[PDB]
Protein backbone atom coordinates (compact mmCIF):
# COMPACT_ATOMS: atom_id res chain seq x y z
CA UNK A 1 0.00 0.00 0.00
CA UNK A 2 0.78 3.49 -0.42
CA UNK A 3 0.77 4.17 3.70
CA UNK A 4 2.60 1.14 3.87
CA UNK A 5 5.40 3.11 1.60
CA UNK A 6 5.07 5.74 3.10
CA UNK A 7 5.98 4.51 7.10
CA UNK A 8 8.64 2.53 5.64
CA UNK A 9 10.36 5.57 3.94
CA UNK A 10 12.73 8.17 5.83
CA UNK A 11 10.28 10.89 5.68
CA UNK A 12 7.58 10.03 8.18
CA UNK A 13 9.52 12.83 10.82
CA UNK A 14 9.83 16.01 10.99
CA UNK A 15 11.41 17.73 7.84
CA UNK A 16 13.74 20.25 7.09
CA UNK A 17 13.20 23.29 4.86
CA UNK A 18 15.85 23.60 1.85
CA UNK A 19 16.98 27.10 1.25
CA UNK A 20 19.86 29.51 -0.88
CA UNK B 1 -17.09 44.25 4.76
CA UNK B 2 -13.84 41.70 3.75
CA UNK B 3 -12.84 44.40 1.93
CA UNK B 4 -13.40 47.10 4.87
CA UNK B 5 -11.13 45.18 7.40
CA UNK B 6 -8.51 44.06 4.87
CA UNK B 7 -7.68 48.09 4.05
CA UNK B 8 -7.87 48.64 8.61
CA UNK B 9 -5.46 45.29 8.62
CA UNK B 10 -2.98 46.74 6.36
CA UNK B 11 -3.09 50.09 7.53
CA UNK B 12 -2.26 48.33 11.04
CA UNK B 13 0.65 46.31 9.26
CA UNK B 14 2.38 49.04 7.48
CA UNK B 15 2.72 51.43 10.69
CA UNK B 16 4.33 48.25 12.20
CA UNK B 17 6.26 47.23 9.32
CA UNK B 18 7.33 50.90 8.73
CA UNK B 19 8.63 51.56 12.36
CA UNK B 20 9.01 47.97 13.96
CA UNK B 21 9.04 47.18 17.70
CA UNK B 22 13.07 46.71 19.26
CA UNK B 23 14.24 45.32 22.56
CA UNK B 24 10.97 45.26 24.62
CA UNK B 25 12.36 43.04 27.30
CA UNK B 26 15.75 41.05 29.01
CA UNK B 27 16.54 37.31 28.96
CA UNK B 28 16.71 37.80 32.44
CA UNK B 29 13.08 38.16 32.62
CA UNK B 30 12.55 34.67 31.98
CA UNK B 31 12.77 31.23 33.22
CA UNK B 32 13.52 29.01 30.75
CA UNK B 33 12.00 25.68 31.20
CA UNK B 34 12.08 23.03 28.41
CA UNK B 35 12.54 23.03 25.04
CA UNK B 36 9.57 22.46 22.37
CA UNK B 37 11.52 22.60 19.37
CA UNK B 38 14.46 22.97 17.02
CA UNK B 39 16.28 24.56 13.88
CA UNK B 40 19.62 25.28 11.81
CA UNK B 41 20.17 28.20 14.44
CA UNK B 42 19.03 27.10 17.88
CA UNK B 43 15.50 26.40 19.81
CA UNK B 44 11.77 27.52 20.71
CA UNK B 45 11.79 27.44 24.53
CA UNK B 46 9.12 27.25 27.06
CA UNK B 47 9.54 30.19 29.44
CA UNK B 48 7.98 31.70 32.28
CA UNK B 49 8.13 35.54 32.25
CA UNK B 50 8.68 35.63 36.18
CA UNK B 51 6.80 39.39 36.79
CA UNK B 52 3.42 37.82 35.60
CA UNK B 53 3.99 34.16 35.99
CA UNK B 54 2.95 33.90 32.36
CA UNK B 55 4.22 31.39 29.94
CA UNK B 56 5.26 32.25 26.51
CA UNK B 57 7.59 30.34 24.09
CA UNK B 58 10.76 31.93 23.19
CA UNK B 59 12.61 31.74 20.02
CA UNK B 60 16.66 31.57 20.57
CA UNK B 61 19.14 31.82 17.74
CA UNK B 62 22.43 31.90 17.73
CA UNK B 63 23.91 34.88 15.66
CA UNK B 64 27.46 33.32 14.63
CA UNK B 65 25.43 30.34 12.73
CA UNK B 66 22.82 32.35 11.19
CA UNK B 67 25.54 34.06 9.32
CA UNK B 68 27.80 30.98 9.05
CA UNK B 69 24.22 29.60 7.03
CA UNK B 70 24.29 33.11 5.11
CA UNK B 71 20.40 33.44 6.39
CA UNK B 72 20.81 36.95 7.99
CA UNK B 73 17.66 38.47 5.54
CA UNK B 74 15.42 35.66 6.18
CA UNK B 75 15.72 35.98 9.87
CA UNK B 76 15.18 39.70 9.85
CA UNK B 77 12.66 39.08 7.57
CA UNK B 78 10.75 36.35 10.35
CA UNK B 79 11.14 39.16 13.17
CA UNK B 80 10.17 42.45 10.77
CA UNK B 81 6.86 40.80 9.67
CA UNK B 82 6.00 38.46 12.95
CA UNK B 83 6.22 41.48 15.53
CA UNK B 84 3.95 43.19 12.65
CA UNK B 85 1.26 41.00 12.04
CA UNK B 86 -2.27 39.87 13.59
CA UNK B 87 -4.70 38.12 12.98
CA UNK B 88 -6.37 35.11 14.62
CA UNK B 89 -4.70 32.27 13.73
CA UNK B 90 -1.22 33.86 13.21
CA UNK B 91 0.91 33.01 16.57
CA UNK B 92 1.55 36.18 18.85
CA UNK B 93 4.52 38.09 19.21
CA UNK B 94 4.71 39.56 23.01
CA UNK B 95 8.36 40.54 23.04
CA UNK B 96 11.56 40.27 20.78
CA UNK B 97 15.78 41.55 21.80
CA UNK B 98 18.82 40.45 21.55
CA UNK B 99 22.17 40.19 23.23
CA UNK B 100 25.79 40.05 22.67
CA UNK B 101 25.13 36.22 21.35
CA UNK B 102 21.73 35.85 20.24
CA UNK B 103 18.40 36.44 18.98
CA UNK B 104 15.06 36.22 21.21
CA UNK B 105 11.46 36.23 20.04
CA UNK B 106 8.71 35.63 22.65
CA UNK B 107 5.60 34.79 21.21
CA UNK B 108 2.25 32.83 22.41
CA UNK B 109 2.86 29.51 24.28
CA UNK B 110 0.74 27.30 21.66
CA UNK B 111 0.18 24.29 24.35
CA UNK B 112 -1.50 21.71 21.69
CA UNK B 113 1.36 21.08 20.17
CA UNK B 114 2.08 20.82 16.68
CA UNK B 115 -0.30 19.11 14.22
CA UNK B 116 2.39 17.43 12.45
CA UNK B 117 2.02 15.28 16.20
CA UNK B 118 -1.23 14.64 15.95
CA UNK B 119 -1.71 13.88 12.90
CA UNK B 120 1.33 11.04 12.49
CA UNK B 121 0.00 9.55 15.73
CA UNK B 122 -4.01 9.52 14.26
CA UNK B 123 -2.74 7.92 11.00
CA UNK B 124 -4.95 10.76 9.34
CA UNK B 125 -7.79 12.99 9.77
CA UNK B 126 -11.35 12.61 8.30
CA UNK B 127 -12.54 15.24 5.79
CA UNK B 128 -14.44 17.54 8.19
CA UNK B 129 -11.47 17.90 10.48
CA UNK B 130 -9.10 18.45 7.81
CA UNK B 131 -11.72 20.99 6.43
CA UNK B 132 -11.72 22.38 9.45
CA UNK B 133 -8.11 23.10 9.38
CA UNK B 134 -7.84 23.98 5.76
CA UNK B 135 -10.42 26.88 6.25
CA UNK B 136 -8.21 28.71 9.01
CA UNK B 137 -5.06 28.48 6.17
CA UNK B 138 -7.49 29.83 3.57
CA UNK B 139 -7.77 32.89 5.45
CA UNK B 140 -4.66 33.09 7.05
CA UNK B 141 -3.13 33.44 3.45
CA UNK B 142 -6.37 35.48 2.20
CA UNK B 143 -4.88 37.99 5.59
CA UNK B 144 -1.00 37.98 4.69
CA UNK B 145 -1.18 37.69 0.89
CA UNK B 146 -3.45 41.69 0.90
CA UNK B 147 -0.26 42.76 2.71
CA UNK B 148 2.09 41.60 0.35
CA UNK B 149 3.52 38.51 2.27
CA UNK B 150 3.94 34.85 0.90
CA UNK B 151 4.10 32.05 3.64
CA UNK B 152 6.26 29.75 1.45
CA UNK B 153 6.57 27.31 4.95
CA UNK B 154 3.33 25.30 5.00
CA UNK B 155 3.03 22.16 6.79
CA UNK B 156 1.77 20.21 9.97
CA UNK B 157 5.25 20.85 11.83
CA UNK B 158 4.45 24.89 12.05
CA UNK B 159 1.07 24.46 12.68
CA UNK B 160 0.32 24.64 16.30
CA UNK B 161 -3.26 23.76 18.16
CA UNK B 162 -4.56 25.76 20.82
CA UNK B 163 -6.55 25.52 24.06
CA UNK B 164 -9.64 25.82 22.00
CA UNK B 165 -8.70 23.19 18.91
CA UNK B 166 -7.87 26.41 16.70
CA UNK B 167 -4.37 27.04 14.25
CA UNK B 168 -1.58 29.07 15.14
CA UNK B 169 1.15 29.95 12.36
CA UNK B 170 5.00 29.77 13.34
CA UNK B 171 7.94 29.70 12.51
CA UNK B 172 7.97 32.93 9.48
CA UNK B 173 11.80 31.93 8.50
CA UNK B 174 10.89 31.91 4.79
CA UNK B 175 8.10 34.47 4.81
CA UNK B 176 9.10 37.99 2.45
CA UNK B 177 7.38 40.94 1.67
CA UNK B 178 7.19 40.55 -2.41
CA UNK B 179 5.38 42.73 -4.73
CA UNK B 180 6.44 40.86 -8.01
CA UNK B 181 8.55 38.22 -8.03
CA UNK B 182 11.04 36.24 -6.27
CA UNK B 183 13.50 33.41 -6.72
CA UNK B 184 14.80 31.87 -3.66
CA UNK B 185 15.07 28.34 -3.77
CA UNK B 186 12.98 27.70 -0.16
CA UNK B 187 10.42 25.49 1.73
CA UNK B 188 9.92 21.82 2.20
CA UNK B 189 10.74 19.21 -0.68
CA UNK B 190 7.30 17.90 -0.13
CA UNK B 191 5.62 21.09 -0.41
CA UNK B 192 7.43 23.03 -3.11
CA UNK B 193 5.52 24.20 -5.82
CA UNK B 194 6.79 23.09 -9.75
CA UNK B 195 7.88 26.71 -10.32
CA UNK B 196 10.16 26.98 -7.78
CA UNK B 197 11.53 23.54 -7.97
CA UNK B 198 12.20 25.18 -12.15
CA UNK B 199 14.15 28.17 -10.91
CA UNK B 200 10.96 30.25 -12.92
CA UNK B 201 10.16 32.97 -10.52
CA UNK B 202 7.07 32.93 -8.53
CA UNK B 203 4.19 34.66 -6.21
CA UNK B 204 2.30 34.25 -3.38
CA UNK B 205 0.84 30.81 -5.56
CA UNK B 206 3.43 28.47 -3.95
CA UNK B 207 1.31 28.86 -1.12
CA UNK B 208 -1.83 27.73 -2.48
CA UNK B 209 0.53 24.90 -4.51
CA UNK B 210 1.49 24.30 -0.31
CA UNK B 211 -2.54 24.29 0.49
CA UNK B 212 -3.28 21.47 -1.46
CA UNK B 213 0.31 19.49 -0.33
CA UNK B 214 -1.69 20.07 3.59
CA UNK B 215 -5.38 19.14 2.52
CA UNK B 216 -3.88 15.84 0.86
CA UNK B 217 -1.54 15.25 3.87
CA UNK B 218 -4.11 15.72 6.50
CA UNK B 219 -6.57 13.61 4.78
CA UNK B 220 -4.72 10.26 3.40
CA UNK B 221 -2.22 10.43 6.29
CA UNK B 222 0.68 10.96 3.85
CA UNK B 223 1.43 13.56 1.40
CA UNK B 224 0.66 13.26 -2.52
CA UNK B 225 4.92 13.45 -3.55
CA UNK B 226 7.21 11.60 -1.23
CA UNK B 227 10.62 9.16 -1.71
CA UNK B 228 13.73 8.70 0.61
CA UNK B 229 15.69 11.58 -1.50
CA UNK B 230 14.06 15.09 -1.75
CA UNK B 231 16.01 14.99 -5.44
CA UNK B 232 13.22 12.27 -6.45
CA UNK B 233 10.06 14.37 -4.38
CA UNK B 234 11.28 16.76 -7.11
CA UNK B 235 10.88 14.39 -10.12
CA UNK B 236 7.36 13.27 -8.77
CA UNK B 237 6.11 17.07 -8.58
CA UNK B 238 7.20 18.16 -12.07
CA UNK B 239 5.52 15.35 -13.44
CA UNK B 240 2.54 16.19 -11.42
CA UNK B 241 0.71 12.52 -11.56
CA UNK B 242 -1.48 12.86 -8.40
CA UNK B 243 -2.70 9.53 -7.24
CA UNK B 244 -5.67 9.84 -4.30
CA UNK B 245 -6.76 7.64 -2.18
CA UNK B 246 -10.23 5.39 -3.02
CA UNK B 247 -11.65 7.43 0.24
CA UNK B 248 -10.65 11.04 -0.50
CA UNK B 249 -14.35 11.96 -1.95
CA UNK B 250 -15.03 13.58 -5.44
CA UNK B 251 -15.25 16.97 -4.28
CA UNK B 252 -11.66 16.88 -2.25
CA UNK B 253 -10.40 15.37 -5.28
CA UNK B 254 -11.36 18.19 -7.36
CA UNK B 255 -10.11 20.91 -4.79
CA UNK B 256 -6.70 19.14 -5.08
CA UNK B 257 -6.71 19.07 -8.86
CA UNK B 258 -6.63 22.44 -8.97
CA UNK B 259 -4.75 23.36 -5.83
CA UNK B 260 -2.04 21.13 -7.06
CA UNK B 261 -2.36 22.73 -10.50
CA UNK B 262 1.04 23.05 -12.95
CA UNK B 263 -0.45 25.58 -15.31
CA UNK B 264 -0.68 29.37 -12.70
CA UNK B 265 -3.47 29.77 -15.22
CA UNK B 266 -5.69 27.10 -13.98
CA UNK B 267 -4.41 27.17 -10.40
CA UNK B 268 -6.95 28.00 -7.60
CA UNK B 269 -6.19 31.11 -5.05
CA UNK B 270 -4.41 32.74 -8.00
CA UNK B 271 -7.21 33.48 -10.59
CA UNK B 272 -9.25 36.38 -11.62
CA UNK B 273 -12.02 35.50 -8.56
CA UNK B 274 -8.48 34.84 -6.24
CA UNK B 275 -9.57 33.34 -3.17
CA UNK B 276 -13.02 33.05 -3.10
CA UNK B 277 -12.35 30.15 -6.10
CA UNK B 278 -11.39 28.06 -2.74
CA UNK B 279 -13.92 29.10 -0.53
CA UNK B 280 -16.74 29.15 -3.25
CA UNK B 281 -15.70 25.27 -3.82
CA UNK B 282 -18.04 22.55 -3.00
CA UNK B 283 -15.83 21.04 -0.53
CA UNK B 284 -15.93 24.40 1.66
CA UNK B 285 -19.94 24.41 1.26
CA UNK B 286 -20.82 23.15 4.57
CA UNK B 287 -17.74 26.20 5.60
CA UNK B 288 -19.06 29.15 7.72
CA UNK B 289 -16.12 31.66 7.04
CA UNK B 290 -16.95 34.12 9.38
CA UNK B 291 -17.55 31.80 12.40
CA UNK B 292 -14.37 29.89 11.84
CA UNK B 293 -13.09 33.55 11.88
CA UNK B 294 -14.66 34.33 15.10
CA UNK B 295 -13.47 30.90 16.72
CA UNK B 296 -17.15 29.76 17.19
CA UNK B 297 -17.03 26.23 15.35
CA UNK B 298 -16.51 23.38 17.45
CA UNK B 299 -13.06 22.24 16.89
CA UNK B 300 -12.90 18.47 16.04
CA UNK B 301 -10.08 17.76 18.78
CA UNK B 302 -9.35 19.71 21.73
CA UNK B 303 -6.30 18.76 22.98
CA UNK B 304 -5.34 17.03 26.97
CA UNK B 305 -4.00 20.46 28.49
CA UNK B 306 -3.13 19.46 32.49
CA UNK B 307 -2.57 22.94 33.68
CA UNK B 308 0.11 25.44 32.56
CA UNK B 309 3.60 25.07 32.51
CA UNK B 310 2.66 21.30 30.99
CA UNK B 311 4.47 20.09 27.84
CA UNK B 312 3.25 16.49 27.11
CA UNK B 313 2.08 17.55 23.47
CA UNK B 314 5.34 17.96 22.26
CA UNK B 315 8.33 16.28 21.73
CA UNK B 316 11.97 15.73 24.33
CA UNK B 317 15.12 17.34 23.06
CA UNK B 318 18.36 17.43 24.27
CA UNK B 319 18.92 21.15 26.44
CA UNK B 320 21.70 23.08 25.86
CA UNK B 321 22.90 25.60 27.98
CA UNK B 322 22.77 29.26 26.82
CA UNK B 323 26.02 31.16 26.54
CA UNK B 324 26.17 34.97 25.99
CA UNK B 325 29.47 36.18 24.83
CA UNK B 326 30.83 39.18 26.35
CA UNK B 327 31.83 40.32 22.95
CA UNK B 328 29.52 41.68 20.98
CA UNK B 329 28.96 39.25 17.56
CA UNK B 330 27.51 40.33 14.54
CA UNK B 331 26.29 44.16 15.48
CA UNK B 332 25.53 45.35 12.24
CA UNK B 333 24.08 42.71 10.52
CA UNK B 334 21.74 42.35 13.30
CA UNK B 335 21.47 45.73 13.72
CA UNK B 336 17.64 46.40 12.81
CA UNK B 337 16.66 43.52 15.03
C1 LIG C 1 16.67 29.63 7.15
N1 LIG C 1 16.53 28.82 8.37
C2 LIG C 1 17.51 27.72 8.48
C3 LIG C 1 15.93 29.42 9.54
C4 LIG C 1 15.09 30.55 9.42
C5 LIG C 1 14.48 31.11 10.53
C6 LIG C 1 14.66 30.57 11.85
O1 LIG C 1 14.08 31.10 12.87
C7 LIG C 1 15.49 29.40 11.95
C8 LIG C 1 15.78 28.69 13.15
O2 LIG C 1 16.97 28.46 13.45
C9 LIG C 1 14.78 28.06 13.99
C10 LIG C 1 15.04 27.80 15.36
C11 LIG C 1 14.06 27.16 16.11
C12 LIG C 1 12.85 26.74 15.51
C13 LIG C 1 11.86 26.02 16.30
O3 LIG C 1 12.23 25.44 17.34
N2 LIG C 1 10.55 25.96 15.80
C14 LIG C 1 9.54 25.01 16.35
C15 LIG C 1 9.90 23.55 15.99
C16 LIG C 1 10.09 23.27 14.49
C17 LIG C 1 8.74 23.08 13.83
N3 LIG C 1 7.91 24.34 13.89
C18 LIG C 1 7.18 24.61 15.19
C19 LIG C 1 8.09 25.50 16.04
N4 LIG C 1 7.41 25.69 17.32
C20 LIG C 1 6.98 26.93 17.77
O4 LIG C 1 7.33 27.95 17.15
C21 LIG C 1 6.08 26.99 18.94
C22 LIG C 1 5.53 28.23 19.34
C23 LIG C 1 4.64 28.27 20.42
N5 LIG C 1 4.30 27.19 21.11
C24 LIG C 1 4.80 26.00 20.75
C25 LIG C 1 5.68 25.85 19.66
C26 LIG C 1 12.61 26.98 14.14
C27 LIG C 1 13.56 27.65 13.39
C28 LIG C 1 16.10 28.87 10.80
Amino acid sequence: TTYADFIASGRTGRRNAIHD
Amino acid sequence: SVKEFLAKAKEDFLKKWENPAQNTAHLDQFERIKTLGTGSFGRVMLVKHMETGNHYAMKILDKQKVVKLKQIEHTLNEKRILQAVNFPFLVKLEFSFKDNSNLYMVMEYVPGGEMFSHLRRIGRFSEPHARFYAAQIVLTFEYLHSLDLIYRDLKPENLLIDQQGYIQVTDFGFAKRVKGRTWTLCGTPEYLAPEIILSKGYNKAVDWWALGVLIYEMAAGYPPFFADQPIQIYEKIVSGKVRFPSHFSSDLKDLLRNLLQVDLTKRFGNLKNGVNDIKNHKWFATTDWIAIYQRKVEAPFIPKFKGPGDTSNFDDYEEEEIRVSINEKCGKEFSEF
